[PDB]
C-alpha cells in the first residue's frame, strides 16, 4: 500500500491500517487519535541551532557522568527504556539519566535517574574493532538503557513514537527534513552548550553521502546536514534523537552517531538508520 | 537472539 | 559462627548450616553430602603448572575464536551459565565455548557450543577508562556468558560450587592454597600451552599484595602466587577458574584477571574477588 500510505495517518499494512503505541484508529479506518495525555510523539505543537524550549523536545534524555556531566543524549521510548548510541556506553565511570530539563547546569547539579541494565548491540563497531578487523567504525551504533524506576511523564517529558520499518522507509525517510537535538558542542572542538539546542537537518541522498567523505556510511546508517550551511550535530550530541514529523506526531528515525568534524563544507552528520533496528528494539522492549 | 551484550 | 565455622561443612549462619546446590544436609545437621552425580565441586577425588588430566578440571570452559583460537577460559556455574572476565569480551571477532576437553588443538578444530547473551559488569574498568579517569584498570573484571542451549554434564563436565560471601571470606580465602588453570601461555610472552594446565597458588595478604604492585589492588580483587617461585597464571588464562578446596569440594573464589608480567620476582597474579560479586552472580543465575 505504497500509494500515499493508503490515506492512513500512521502505519499501513497491505489494505490494513494501524497507529503508533498510545494511539487509536478512527472510525474511518484511516485516522489515528491520541489515546492519552502522555501519548508518544506529541509536542508543544549542535552547531548553529536554536534553544529548544522546555516541552519542545520532551523525548530528550541527558546522559550524566559524575566528573564529566552531560556527555551524550538519549531518546525516551517508554517509562523504562531510553534509546542511545553504543559509543556513549562504558566510555565514562558512571552514567545516570535526566529528563524534562533543558538547562545543562541544573541537570548536573540536580537529582539523577538510576540506570539498571544497558543493552549494547552485539555487532557495534568501536574505533578499536574497526582498525583490527577492517570493519566500519560506529556501525551498529545503537544501545538501549533500562531505568531502575519508571519515568514520570508530563508536558515536558514524553516518549518519541517508534515507527515501523516500512513506514519509516517508505514515508518518514522520504521526507524533506528531520529534527535533531542535544547538549553537545556548539562548534567543532568548541565548548558544550549551556542549554538544549534543537536543529532541523535535511535528508541527504545516500550517493551524495558516499561521495562526500573518505569514511563511507554503512547500510545501517544515513546522513543528514547541509553542504555549506554551518549546521550539524557535534561531539556530546551522540545518542540524541533524530525524529521525523508526520501528521503532527514525532517518530524516531535516527540516532546521532558520528561525522567528520562538525559543520564542515561538503560533509554531513551520520545517523544510526533506525529503520534497520526496529525488530531489534521491539525484542528488548518485550 | 537479542543480539546484545547486557551491562548489569 | 567464626569458631569452627559453626561446625558446618559448608555454609553457616547464626546457628544453622546448609550446603551448596546439589548437596544435602547430613543427618547430624552439620554435614553435607552430594545429592546427585552432577553436583558442583566434585573432581577426580599458566607458567610451570601440571597438565590437568581429564575430569580434574571439569568446570574449565574454553572461549574460542576462529582466528585467535582459545584466547581465554571460564568456569561453569550451571548448564547454561559460564563465568569469565569482562576483559575477555569484545576483544575478538567471534566467540564461542568448549567444555570437557584438555587438548588445545582438539578444542579449536572440534565443534563449538554457541553463545546466547553475555553479561558484563557495568563498573568494569578497561585500561583506557583507567588512564582517562585514573581508575584501577581491570576493576570489576567479571562477566557471565549464557549458552543458547544447556550444557550436557558428565564426570568430565560439571560446575564449580558457588560460596556464600561470608563463607568465601572467613573460610575459603583463609585457606592456604587455591587452584588456577588455563590454556594460557606457559611463559611470559611465550607460547600457548597445547594442554590444559593447572596450578596451586597461595593466598597472599592484602598488604603484601598492594605494596608489591605498580598499580592499585582495589577491594574487588586479590592476589595470589609466589614471591620468587616461578609459578603463576599468564595471558590467555583470563576468565580461568580460581577455586578453593574445602572438604573434597571445590568452590569458585577467583577469576584470572590481571598481572604485571607472568611469574616475576616479588610480584603476584591478580584475581577478581568473588566474595564481592555473589549477589551480582546470584541475580543473573536466578532467572
Ligand atoms: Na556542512
Amino acid at each position: 500500500c505504497r500509494v500515499d500510505n493508503g490515506n492512513c495517518w500512521h502505519f499501513c499494512k497491505h489494505i490494513q491500517c494501524s497507529c503508533a503505541e498510545g494511539y487509536l484508529l478512527g472510525e474511518d479506518g484511516h485516522s489515528c487519535v491520541a489515546g492519552g495525555n502522555f501519548s508518544c510523539g506529541r509536542n508543544i505543537k549542535i552547531v548553529n541551532g536554536m534553544d529548544c524550549k522546555l516541552g519542545e523536545c520532551p523525548w530528550q534524555a541527558a546522559l550524566v557522568d559524575e566528573k564529566e556531566g552531560v556527555f551524550c543524549g538519549g531518546t525516551i521510548l517508554s517509562p523504562i527504556y531510553v534509546l542511545t548510541a553504543a559509543h556513549c556506553i562504558n566510555e565514562t565511570e558512571t552514567i545516570s539519566v535526566v529528563v524534562g530539563e533543558i538547562d545543562k547546569s541544573r541537570i548536573e547539579t540536580g537529582p539523577l535517574l538510576s540506570v539498571d541494565k544497558i543493552y549494547v548491540h552485539k555487532k557495534f563497531v568501536p574505533p578499536q574493532k574497526a582498525y583490527k578487523f577492517d570493519l566500519a567504525a560506529y556501525d551498529y551504533d545503537i544501545a538501549i538503557i533500562q531505568m531502575k524506576t519508571p519515568i514520570q511523564f508530563s508536558e515536558n517529558v514524553v516518549p518519541a513514537c517508534l515507527p515501523t520499518a516500512d513506514f519509516a522507509n517508505q514515508v518518514l525517510m522520504k521526507q524533506d527534513f528531520g529534527i535533531v537535538s542535544g547538549f553537545g558542542r556548539i562548534v567543532e572542538k568548541g565548548p558544550k552548550s549551556k542549554t538544549l539546542k534543537v536543529l532541523k537537518v535535511p535528508y541527504v541522498d545516500r550517493h551524495t553521502c558516499m561521495v562526500s567523505s573518505e569514511t563511507p556510511i554503512t547500510p545501517n546508517m544515513f546522513c543528514a546536514g547541509y553542504d555549506t550551511l554551518p549546521r550539524d550535530a557535534c561531539q556530546g550530541d551522540s545518542g540524541g534523537p533524530h525524529t521525523t514529523v508526520y501528521r503532527d506526531t514525532h517518530f524516531i528515525t535516527g540516532i546521532v552517531s558520528s561525522g567528520e568534524g562538525c559543520a564542515r563544507n561538503g560533509k554531513y552528520g551520520n545517523y544510526t538508520k533506525l529503520s534497520k533496528f526496529i525488530p531489534w528494539i521491539k525484542r528488548i522492549m518485550r | 537472539d537479542i543480539f546484545a551484550d547486557i551491562f548489569i
